[PDB]
RNA sequence: AAAUCUACGGAUCUACGAAGGAACGCCAAAAGCGAAGGCAGCUCUCUGGGUCUCUACCGACGCUGGUGUGCGAAAGCAUGGGGAGCGAACGGGAUUAGAUACCCUGGUAGUCCAUGCCGUAAACGAUGAGUGUUCGCCCUUGGUCUAUUCUGAUCUGGGGCUCAGCUA
């Protein structure tokens, strides 16, 4: 019942290109970038829904789609304006909760500032 | 009847299984009706979707109108042979 | 309540009458046509 | 007509104005009043035994078993699935481990039906 | 991402005519670096109708089989098989979890 | 009940003739659980207590005038032991005046 | 802790996934192997 | 407070409707836990009890059949204490039966104990 | 669809090649074979009625077969 | 009912071959997805949204919304292609008292593609968006848990029937 490939020696350097970022799709690159940028905006160790990380993770999403959405497609950049406002929403949240976590934001992620 | 499973269609329904994917055609070429063999929908779906994926690849007929039925395995030329007859009776 | 939650505690009190179980007999997908079920109907049943 | 309450407080309301005449029932329903019963939210409780689990495979076990009602008996003998639940119950009511009671418990079902069989070989021997 | 090439070769097609042709496919793949899991071939096939292409019409075919793990490019630069004469039809899918045969 | 002095004829054998009751019954005791007649509603429209066995499948319009319920299944064994305590109830309450 | 508790078995399930691709690495086609391979699938010649 | 407090009285009024034997309210408040006290000393409701009044409450009401309408006011009504029988006569249906339930600085009270202890206040409903 | 007539029994192969485009479904659909063109807001109304009809003959055989099998089956 | 039209320069019909355009039979529908308009052959790439589970995070961050902004069947308009079938306008043959129509025969714009404009429909469920509560029964889309071999339970949308209640 063994399989045949339990027989020959492994192949290092072939499974160290299997694995080489270009062979990945780009939703899985997304997906990586994505928890790459969370980790430096949580406030815990287990934060992963706090305001700041949601709007890391939103910035890093517009601007993928800015460039990458063609404009004939109109069905999906409703959900660009979507995620859009949605950062301005809890931009707004943070300006009036955190001040410190607002700065922090504002000056990590290079947005503006707007009280209207 | 013969009997087939949702589990059964949902491991076996692929375009490269051909002889799998015959139980589902008609003498006419047409695709059997869901409620003839008791499958969920999702398994009529990738059961209809494999069998014209296999049309486009050429594996299967897309009708058998004018031609001799399909079963798997062999020539669907007309030969000389496809309407070979009796005279001794005469 | 008392009474009833005891005799629970007994025989096979819980038993389908004759009239039940044979509906659920009767009982045990969709049906035969109309111009099938006709035919059987002015064949049989007749009598 | 356009009045309200049930049957004995709308006439009592009518004969005590003068309306109507005193019907002959309305003494009988005064000495005799209808029933009453508490309020019920509306929700009914799914009876269920303790038991349930092992009558569940017992038909699996002893694969089907006895019945003891198209020989229609009574409503309080037993029925082999209900006497299996019960010895299980006080079985394992001592401890004792849950598949080691039914095996024990299968043991004398099956002991059982060859005491069974021998009364009825014994039967055809005095026949 | 996990390919499975599928390559329906005319009657005629030699052997050397199609390690040529499946060597240029996998020399494609090594030079955009990518990997070469499994080679297979189911021999010859019988078509539901007669394929029809400039030389004539076929009704047999040879089937082949590679398994790649590739850039999702891939499918972009596999268009010069539309253009190739030893073919007949070519399809590239994703990989899917199916025992085949 | 709600017209028990209209006139009635005689026809043939049919399903033979009667008229209605001279005395309007003070109590109606139903035996019907197909609902086959109008007697609840009847008695009702005419105000006359109702004593009848309900189902569980019962609807609430002919529910609601029933005054007297009595939730069982009618087997056989509880129509004779519902008759019959009726029936010495009544013999008992009737030597009570000597007849 | 029990966020880590579904971490650590998450990571767990990922790296298995690597070790049973690394040792069926070994029947993969080194550019050296490819023509070879061809030739012995086309010799194999399975079934439909 | 307003949107629950009115959400709360309309389901006890639905399930009155229905003959049902309780209630369960959540989310709760402690204005809700005084307006049913207020109920229960008026005889609209038999029993009510508080479950888990600071971390997450829920409320068990017991029903008898007695209670035809609850109104909680979606808007700011002020009062004074001598206005408070002038606003009762137009505010009750039947301009007889029925409290009128005001907060005032000595507490949650009705409208006939606030006249006595002269102290108006904000009006937050009534039952009938 | 081809049927060989054996011992020259033409009605024999008639049947068989009469009963094998019934149960292949292409005389349902070489009846349902249109002279003009409809439109999808006429398609939606036909669907509709067509429904409706079926559901009504739903509602005869369940009635009928409900009959037939109370007094078939010994009651 | 006919005629116009088309055909002895060989039509219709029959077998094989070539070209080109549009639409995707069976599956298949009281199914599915989308804010609405809408979306049907198959393979790949990129992307929007949704559902279920969690002893995961955060902590009222929510709902509606004048002025504004965006999307928006079909026909139509501007520039450049394409043009099989259908077909406003128009030519002809019939019908009629007349027939600028219905019927027949040809057939331009258009329907199709790329880039823009307009911003309307019986854009209809003739029913604005949202929140909470209210007796059940029978189907169904996608999940999850339990199963005791055939089923139960709980979410999610879609349908049929109904106790109350409401309705001229
Ligand atoms: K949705
Ligand atoms: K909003
Ligand atoms: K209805
Ligand atoms: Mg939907
Ligand atoms: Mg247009
Ligand atoms: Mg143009
Ligand atoms: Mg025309
Ligand atoms: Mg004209
Ligand atoms: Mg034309
Ligand atoms: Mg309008
Ligand atoms: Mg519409
Ligand atoms: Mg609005
Ligand atoms: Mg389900
Ligand atoms: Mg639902
Ligand atoms: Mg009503």
């Amino acid at each position: 019942g063994t399989p045949k490939y339990l027989l020959e020696p492994p192949k290092d350097e072939l499974v160290q290109t299997y694995f080489h970022p270009d062979n990945m799709s780009s939703a899985e690159k997304m997906k990586i970038e994505l928890a790459k940028v969370r980790e430096e905006f949580k406030m815990s160790e287990s934060d992963c829904g706090s305001a700041r990380v949601q709007v890391a993770q939103l910035t890093t999403k517009i601007k993928h789609l800015s460039s990458v959405l063609h404009k004939k497609d109109k069905h999906s950049k409703k959900g660009l304006i979507a995620m859009v406002h949605r950062r301005k929403k809890l931009l707004k949240y943070m300006r009036r909760t955190d001040w410190d976590s607002y700065c922090l934001s504002l000056s990590k992620l290079g947005l503006r500032d707007n009280p209207d | 009847k013969a009997e087939i499973t949702t589990e059964e269609v949902l491991k076996k329904a692929d375009f490269r299984n051909v002889r799998f994917l015959a139980q589902f055609i008609t003498e006419a070429g047409i695709l059997v009706k869901r409620k003839q063999t008791g499958i969920s929908a999702k398994a009529q779906r990738k059961i209809a979707r494999e069998i014209k994926t296999a049309r486009a690849f050429g594996l299967m007929p897309f009708t058998t109108m004018g031609t001799k039925a399909f079963t798997f395995g062999k020539t669907m030329e007309n030969r000389d042979q496809d309407f070979e007859y009796e005279v001794i009776d005469d | 309540m008392h009474y009833m939650g005891l005799f629970s505690k007994a025989g096979n009190i819980f038993r389908q009458p004759r009239a039940m179980q044979a509906s659920n007999a009767m009982l045990q997908s969709k049906i035969f046509v109309g111009g099938l079920s006709p035919s059987t109907d002015v064949e049989l049943l007749k009598e | 007509s356009w009045m309200k309450g049930d049957l004995l407080s709308k006439t009592r309301r009518l004969v005590g104005g003068l309306a109507t005449r005193e019907p002959v029932w309305l003494k009988a329903m005064e000495a005799s009043p209808p029933p009453v019963f508490p309020r019920s939210n509306g929700n009914l409780k799914k009876i269920v035994l303790p038991e349930d689990p092992y009558v569940r495979r017992f038909a699996r076990k002893h694969p089907e078993a006895k019945l003891v009602e198209p020989n229609k008996v009574s409503a309080f003998i037993p029925d082999p699935a209900r006497v299996y639940g019960c010895r299980v119950l006080e079985l394992t009511k001592n401890g004792i481990s849950e598949d080691d009671a039914m095996s024990v418990a299968n043991m004398e079902y099956l002991a059982e039906r060859k005491e069974k069989k021998k009364a009825y070989k014994r039967l055809k021997e005095l026949a | 991402p996990l390919y499975d090439c599928m390559l329906l070769f005319k009657p005629i097609i030699r052997k050397e005519g199609l390690i040529d042709l499946v060597a240029r496919i996998g020399k494609h793949v090594y030079s955009k670096n990518g990997v070469l899991t499994e080679v297979k071939s189911f021999g010859k096939v019988e078509l539901g109708y007669g394929i029809k292409k400039l030389d004539g019409r076929h009704y047999q075919g040879q089937l082949m089989q590679i398994t790649m793990m590739a850039t999702p490019n891939i499918n972009k630069e596999l268009h010069y098989l539309n253009k190739d004469d030893k073919l007949l039809r070519w399809l590239l899918v994703k990989h899917r979890d199916i025992k085949i045969g | 009940l709600t017209n028990s002095y209209s006139p009635k004829k005689f026809r043939s054998r049919h399903k033979k003739l009667c008229f209605g009751p001279t005395t309007m019954p003070d109590c109606v005791v139903v035996f019907d659980a197909e609902r086959k007649s109008s007697v609840v509603l009847e008695a009702a429209k005419l105000q006359i207590p109702v004593v009848a066995i309900v189902d569980p499948n019962v609807p609430l319009e002919f529910f609601e005038k029933i005054t007297y319920p009595v939730p069982a299944r009618d087997s056989v064994k509880f129509v004779y032991l519902f008759c019959n305590v009726i029936t010495k109830c009544f013999v008992a309450e009737q030597m009570k005046m000597g007849i | 802790e029990f966020w880590r508790m579904t971490g650590l078995k998450r990571e767990e399930k990922k790296k298995a996934r690597k070790k049973l691709l690394h040792e069926q690495s070994s029947l993969w086609i080194e550019p050296k192997e490819l023509e070879k391979k061809i030739t012995e699938a086309l010799v194999d010649s399975t079934t439909l | 407070g307003r949107r629950i407090l009115n959400d709360a009285l309309r389901t006890i009024v639905n399930a009155e409707r229905r003959g049902k034997a309780s209630v369960e309210l959540k989310p709760i408040s402690t204005v809700m836990s005084s307006f049913l006290r207020i109920m229960k000393e008026k005889g609209y409701i038999k029993n009510f009890q508080v479950h888990d009044p600071h971390r997450v409450g829920r409320i068990t009401v017991d029903l008898q059949g007695r209670v035809n309408d609850c109104k909680a006011l979606t808007y700011r009504q002020d009062v004074k204490a001598k206005e408070i029988e002038e606003y009762t006569e137009r505010t009750l249906p039947t301009r007889q039966w029925g409290y009128v339930v005001v907060t005032t600085p000595d507490g949650i009270l009705d409208h006939e104990e606030a006249i006595k202890r002269n102290v108006g206040g904000q009006v937050l409903g009534f039952f009938y | 669809i081809r049927v060989k007539v054996f011992s020259g029994d033409l009605d024999k192969a008639l049947t068989i090649l009469q009963r094998k485009m019934q149960s292949s479904g292409m005389e349902r659909l070489i009846k349902a074979q249109q002279t003009h063109h409809i439109k999808n807001s006429e398609k939606k109304v036909l669907a509709r009625k067509n429904l409706e009809r079926k559901i009504k003959s739903i509602d005869f055989a369940r009635k009928l077969q409900s009959i037939l099998i109370k007094k078939v089956r010994g009651l």
